[PDB]
This record gives structure tokens, C-alpha cells and sequence, in this order.
């Protein structure tokens, strides 16, 4: 008897859950390759690991 | 309840749209009017124009 607010409270919160993966998809998968670095670690003296 | 409900969604909706439409005048001041060297803000690759 209170009309659509049923599905509007689950189409907004489905909106949010939706989102969190265009924002983590935004944030890390920017780059086109999975990258590697070599085994050996000649960089310079830089310790990345 | 119900109008409540909409202009509280119209409310968050045109923030999300002001969000847009403040980094559309960014990048149309930056990427437009100039050559922003900010990396991939203005298309993938090195930006002219």
C-alpha cells in the first residue's frame, strides 16, 4: 500500500554496491599490462623490495 | 514523504552532476584553453590539443 519505495530503497543501495567496482577499477586498472619486473635486481642501488 | 524523498535524490543526483560539471570547466580550462602535461587527464598518451 506504500507504493514504489520498496524498490526504490533497493535500486538506490544496488546504485552504491554497483559503483564500488567502478571505483576500483578506476583506481587500480589504469594500466594495460600486467607488468613484470626482471628477476635479477639491478636498479641502481633502489631497494624496491 | 514521498517529495521528500525525490528532492533528496534530485539533491545528491546534482551533486554528482556538479562534480561533472566542475571537472568538465577543469578540463575545459586546462585541456582546452592551454596544454595541461597532467598524464592521462586529457585523453591516453602525451596531450597536444
Amino acid at each position: 500500500q506504500y507504493g514504489s519505495f520498496c524498490t526504490q530503497l533497493n535500486r538506490a543501495l544496488t546504485g552504491i554496491a554497483v559503483e564500488q567496482d567502478k571505483n576500483t577499477q578506476e583506481v587500480f586498472a589504469q594500466v594495460k599490462q600486467i607488468y613484470k619486473t626482471p628477476p635479477i635486481k639491478d636498479f641502481g642501488g633502489f631497494n624496491f623490495s | 514523504q514521498s517529495l521528500q524523498t525525490y528532492v533528496t535524490q534530485q539533491l545528491i543526483r546534482a551533486a554528482e552532476i556538479r562534480a561533472s560539471a566542475n571537472l568538465a570547466a577543469t578540463k575545459m580550462s586546462e585541456c582546452v584553453l592551454g596544454q595541461s602535461k597532467r598524464v592521462d587527464f586529457c585523453g591516453k598518451g602525451y596531450h597536444l590539443m
